[PDB]
């Protein structure tokens, strides 16, 4: 999904917040701060209701200005609670209800997803891939700035995991796939605009193929 | 145009959150509480500091953790959520590593702890894929012009840490205290670790 999310490259952001070694306080800086990823946990492991991938899925859903004027956590509290009422679990109206207020969701996704693809290709270490040009409307975890790009093989994984354009909208039709650690030289993916060596992209088999 | 949505304060939004579940039976008793614990006391840095220190002074180690990161890691016990599948990627005199999720937060959360509210930045997530150099310098990490600087962006189920090279300075140190200059933004990739005097 080519949402506002997929950030690697958009140019006009200012200074990164820290410098190194600043003290980072707590790590929850409000009591409420745990609780995204703890009742994604419940969600995922406890009552079985969704996968982690559609937890990203959901907040790539986020209505896009949404997305951008929210902290962190707060986005897990709004994505966690979109699924809980997608999935039949809660409803909007007692989420307001509790909360005293307001409490926008998610959007809806405009995609069904898509199945693990049939056919693919073991890459072996050292081996030229390309990224599929391809464009998925639902999840997918490959950014765009290496959409169709040329890069090498440095890694296949020895773990298998299910592809995230399936299992990121709760398809029963993921499959396993391993990964690759895909590098790509910074003039591949920016030209002459950028300061860097390279960036490696841990890409599932389905979004590659054999180099020209 | 193009105005926020009208909201309940947000600890009123998770909390709500929280007893609609609860209220419903579907949160166990002192569930969220535990992985308050998990997350604050348990999935820490020092674990990757130890790690560090370990590869470091055990050259057998070190390959291990380079090689089959999954398994090295195990042998400490330090596998867990968001850090199941983990590769160890090795700084050298011609190559420095970064690593970001650009995507959303992604990071080896048992070793390196919870990821920091910079490394989930706009920011940081936009820039350091592109121009990782003037990202570290003005963080604060120069990286003389002789290095390749290479950014591992954490994009499916791998979990990376980044092996620092060992400053000068502190040879025959003892693991405790080689730990104790592995931070967590030397375990990220952004910071390099430091010898005092
Ligand atoms: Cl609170
Ligand atoms: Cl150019
Ligand atoms: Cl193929
Ligand atoms: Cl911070
Ligand atoms: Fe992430
Ligand atoms: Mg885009
Ligand atoms: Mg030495």
């Amino acid at each position: 999904m080519d949402g506002v999310h997929d950030l690697a490259g958009v140019q006009g952001f200012g200074k990164v917040p820290h410098t190194v070694n600043a003290d980072i306080g707590p790590t929850f800086h409000a009591e409420w701060e745990h609780l995204p990823y703890s009742l994604m946990f419940a969600g995922v492991a406890e009552l079985g209701a969704f996968s982690v991938d559609e937890v990203k899925y959901v907040v790539e859903r986020m209505e896009p200005r949404h997305y951008m004027m929210t902290p962190y956590y707060e986005r897990y509290v709004i994505g966690v609670a979109t699924l809980m009422v997608e999935k039949g679990i809660l409803t909007q109206d007692e989420l307001e209800s509790l909360a005293g207020g307001p409490f926008p969701l998610s959007r809806p996704s405009e995609s069904e997803g898509r199945p693990a693809p049939v056919e693919t290709t073991t890459f072996e270490v050292g081996q030229r891939v390309r990224v599929r040009d391809e464009y998925v409307p639902g999840h997918i975890r490959m950014p765009a700035y290496c959409r169709g790009r040329v890069g090498t093989i440095s890694h296949r994984t020895t773990e298998k995991w299910p592809f995230p354009d399936a299992i990121g909208h709760g398809r029963n039709d993921a499959g396993e796939e391993p990964t690759y650690h895909v590098k790509f030289a910074a003039e591949e993916l920016f030209g002459s605009d950028t300061d860097g060596g390279s960036v490696v992209v841990d890409l599932f088999e389905g979004y590659l193929e054999p180099a020209a | 145009e193009n105005a926020a949505p009208a909201q309940a304060p947000v600890s009123d939004r998770a909390w709500a959150l929280f007893r609609a579940l609860d209220g419903k039976g579907l949160v166990p008793d002192g569930y969220v509480e535990g992985w308050k614990k998990t997350f604050e006391e348990d999935f820490s840095p020092r674990r990757g500091a130890e790690l560090v220190a370990r590869a470091w002074t055990d050259p057998e180690f070190r390959q291990l953790l380079l090689t089959d990161g999954t398994a090295a890691v195990a042998q400490y016990g330090y596998l867990g959520p968001q850090g199941e599948y983990i590769v160890a990627v090795e700084d050298t005199p011609t190559l420095k590593n970064v690593i970001v999720c650009s995507l959303c937060s992604c990071t080896a959360w048992p070793i390196l702890g919870l990821p920091p509210t910079w490394y989930k930045s706009f920011e940081y997530r936009a820039r350091v894929v592109r121009e990782p150099r003037k990202v570290l310098s003005e963080m604060g990490t120069e990286i003389a012009s002789d290095i390749e600087i290479r950014v591992y962006d954490t994009t499916a189920e791998t979990r990376y840490m980044v092996l620092p090279q060992r400053p000068a300075g502190t040879e025959g140190w003892s693991q405790e205290q080689l730990q104790e200059i592995v931070t967590k933004d030397c375990l990220i990739g952004v910071a390099i670790p430091q010898v005092p005097t």
